[PDB]
RNA sequence: CGGAAGGGCACCACCAGGAGUGGAGCCUGCGGCUUAAUUUGACUCAACACGGGAAACCUCACCCGGCCCGGACACGGACAGGAUUGACAGAUUGAUAGCUCUUUCUCGAUUCCGUGGGUGGUGGUGCAUGGCCGUUCUUAGUUGGUGGAGCGAUUUGUCUGGUUAAUUCCGAUAACGAACGAGACUCUGGCAUGCUAACUAGUUACGCGACCCCGGUCGGCGUAACUUCUUAGAGGGACAAGUGGCGUUCAGCCACCCGAGAUUGAGCAAUAACAGGUCUGUGAUGCCCUUAGAUGUCCGGGGCUGCACGCGCGCUACACUGACUGGCUCAGCGUGUGCCUACCCUACGCCGGCAGGCGCGGGUAACCCGUUGAACCCCAUUCGUGAUGGGGAUCGGGGAUUGCAAUUAUUCCCCAUGAACGAGGAAUUCCCAGUAAGUGCGGGUCAUAAGCUUGCGUUGAUUAAGUCCCUGCCCUUUGUACACA
């Protein structure tokens, strides 16, 4: 899974800033429609986002045609270790 | 099952050992001298190179063919 | 609307969407003891009541899976922030819906519970609630291969006619 | 000032309701209103397979749902319009204000 | 060539570009109203849609 | 179970009939054969125009060839003196698959190789399944508690007689109290000169404009009222209600007055079971198999459409109550511009016989297609018993649409070719009041498309209101060496 730099950074910062991130059950579209500005193509997200499912830091659940990823407080630090993120910052669904 | 005719097998990739050494000759004053042509497209100006075959020229992305 | 589509694509549409965010729900919410949900439309605002049995569950930090549920709509369905607004609801005589004991049962069986004993959990609880009468079936494979089939029927019940439409609760 | 409002439930009784209230919502404030049109309904029959498979006898479905729809005019400014219908929505009946 | 391979071929008509939204599965397709759904979920689903067979 | 009896019921049963199939042509599916596949499942009612399955690709589950890893995660190497991804040419190739091959330029840590392992599968197992459907069962039967009989298994209630579509009730009664099915409940049809509303519909009158000799017409325009015609909300209306006969005169039955109905049709449909099918509807699934040279995925082509044959669901006719050509005239189910989606119904003037093409515009729909000028049928000529002007099977030439791609003629239009078929044997299917049947129009199937099917519309009958003769259904008595009965 060969992917570049610009499209790994923005997986993983889309989902740090709402702790969720929505996907599709099909490989054949060329880009995502939450993300209209970058690349984005969908077997990016199913399968670089696959490797943080295999080793358990989201909750996985699908509806029909979507993956949906809620991402826990475990998972953040993995995201805080990786892109260098103050702890300040938090997710907007931890947000009151 | 059997199979009667062999697979084609993977390109191999011919390992480049010290690439750019021969990019450049070393002279005893603080210049440098390039061999190999640079590519006139808009994405890549002066850091890259183009492959100088026996024949005619080619470039890595940008597609660009120089014959002769 | 600029395509403006039809009144007949969209009722089929929201019909659609009462059914896919529903059933996006159950699979998600099914530990917390779903029992329906019922959504108002309105115009620049989208308001729906979500129903569930155990009200602690349905935060969980402070409300983090309220809030989870409010931008998962946002993402997919095509909501803008703010113009979806949840508001969770305390089930009221639970022992009537039937959806809601139907997990309650599968969690002893999952869990470790006895087919036996877990199935006298949920008759009893429906008849401490107050039920006229009740029609709990439980099939599949038991104590091997073949399947096996046990039907505990008491009380009144009605399969025939418009009264199974509005009267009963199936699930 | 012609203002149209168009009432769409998928509901019987629950639509009857509404356009009555709005009956008596332009004669308690005493606006000049164009009566709500009982306009015909519609029935989307969708005749499918009851079985999954091609085993069994041939039974086909009868799926019927009737959207009903009515038009009311009121011969009032925009601001009596939006003060009636803002109050008191139910999930069955849907709400359009045309000026027009 | 596997990036021009891989979609050349359209998919802008023909039974293979529309399939169910919950099987997506390619048979039994409801093209009516815009559902894009099989028949066989669609009678399970009947409830949560609102089809309810009166007559 | 009975080719045992007593009863009751049913046009998936009969009589009386009506219309068909089996006879001819064509289409679909199945069996068999064959080839690389002619994928497969299904085999009495409950397989065989079934899987929604009207396949140039996708669907495709099959085969012929080739890509690619989307093998994540973890472990050992590997390397920035570079771990790995990509490629203009020429050969090959089916391709402008660097797929590989002789030749080098680009990638910067995403990552390659071995081990655990994960994932995917219209892969197998419906005799592991769930769920769904169908059947038992189109008929009426069944279960709890108390109590009674029997040592016990068990049985009563769950029924002599009448009656009902019915375990429907009356009524006897070791039964009582209950419960389901039927019944009850819901949707629709004709009755509403009564209400609400209608400028997204019409009606009546008039204003004009036009025609013919005060009157008649104009869906030609506009308007002072209204719902009788258009529609949907509340509704009301039928209940044997009444009368006369039959019957314990009780449950109830028959005929009649008046009244739109004195038996409209459909949905749901008890306990319990089927080794019925579906793993090929599922990100529903147990177990087994493959997982790099793939049963994962993508592209190109072919088959699923082949043909001595047999069978079934279907259309067309076998002609004068008919064929043709003109005039004519009346529908409601419906449907219509889509997240992705690249895709709407069309009005008008035009080019062309035609399929089709060019401009504009209405309609997200009581506004526009459309006031749905739909057919057989009404009228007027030709035909004249000739396999003939019935019949259109086969076949050739030509024009466009849809589609990147039709060759195995996608689909339609013109000319021409003009076969069998003389009312179909043993047999067999459906139906009794808008009923069978003659006939056309919508929806799914659709990019192009109905020889299928669900609905709707026109026309619209013969016979009967009975029966267990045949074939099936539910009880009671009876005999059993059967109990997968």
């Amino acid at each position: 899974m060969l992917m570049p730099k610009k499209n790994r950074i923005a997986i993983y910062e889309l989902l740090f800033k709402e702790g969720v991130m929505v996907a599709k059950k099909d490989v054949h579209m060329p880009k995502h429609p939450e993300l209209a500005d970058k690349n984005v193509p969908n077997l990016h997200v199913m399968k670089a986002m696959q490797s943080l499912k295999s080793r358990g830091y989201v909750k996985e659940q699908f509806a029909w045609r979507h993956f949906y990823w809620y991402l826990t407080n475990e998972g953040i630090q993995y995201l805080r270790d990786y892109l260098h993120l103050p702890p300040e910052i938090v997710p907007a669904t931890l947000r009151r | 099952k059997s199979y009667t005719t062999p697979k084609k097998n993977k390109h191999k990739r011919k390992k480049v050992k010290l690439a750019v050494l021969k990019y450049y000759k070393v002279d005893e004053n603080g210049k440098i001298s390039r061999l190999r042509r640079e590519c006139p497209s808009d994405e890549c100006g002066a850091g890259v190179f183009m492959a100088s075959h026996f024949d005619r020229h080619y470039c890595g992305k940008c597609c660009l063919t120089y014959c002769f | 609307m600029a395509v403006q589509i039809s009144k007949k694509r969209k009722f089929v549409a929201d019909g659609i969407f009462k059914a896919e965010l529903n059933e996006f729900l159950t699979r998600e919410l099914a530990e917390d003891g779903y029992s329906g949900v019922e959504v108002r439309v309105t115009p620049t605002r989208t308001e729906i009541i979500i129903l569930a049995t155990r009200t602690q569950n349905v935060l969980g930090e402070k409300g983090r899976r309220i809030r989870e549920l409010t931008a998962v709509v946002q993402k997919r369905f095509g909501f803008p922030e703010g113009s979806v607004e949840l508001y969770a609801e305390k089930v009221a005589t639970r022992g009537l819906c039937a959806i809601a004991q139907a997990e309650s049962l599968r969690y002893k069986l999952l869990g470790g519970l006895a087919v036996r004993r877990a199935c006298y959990g949920v008759l009893r609880f429906i008849m401490e609630s107050g039920a006229k009468g009740c029609e709990v079936v439980v099939s599949g494979k038991l104590r091997g291969q073949r399947a096996k089939s046990m039907k505990f029927v008491d009380g009144l019940m009605i399969h025939s006619g418009d009264p199974v439409n509005y009267y009963v609760d199936t699930a | 000032h012609r203002i149209r409002i168009t009432l769409t439930s998928r509901n019987v009784k629950s639509l009857e309701k509404v356009c009555a209230d709005l009956i008596r919502g332009a004669k308690e404030k005493n606006l000049k209103v164009k009566g709500p049109v009982r306009m015909p309904t519609k029935t989307l029959r969708i005749t499918t397979r009851k079985t999954p498979c091609g085993e069994g006898s041939k039974t086909w479905d009868r799926f019927q749902m009737r959207i009903h729809k009515r038009l009311i005019d009121l011969h009032s400014p925009s601001e009596i319009v939006k003060q009636i219908t803002s109050i008191s929505i139910e999930p069955g009946v849907e709400v359009e204000v045309t000026i027009a | 060539g596997h990036q021009q391979l891989y979609w050349s071929h359209p998919r802008k008509f023909g039974q293979g570009s529309r399939s169910c939204r919950v099987c997506s599965n390619r048979h039994g397709l409801i093209r009516k109203y815009g559902l894009n759904m099989c028949r066989q979920c669609f009678r399970q689903y009947a409830k949560d849609i609102g089809f309810i067979k009166l007559d």
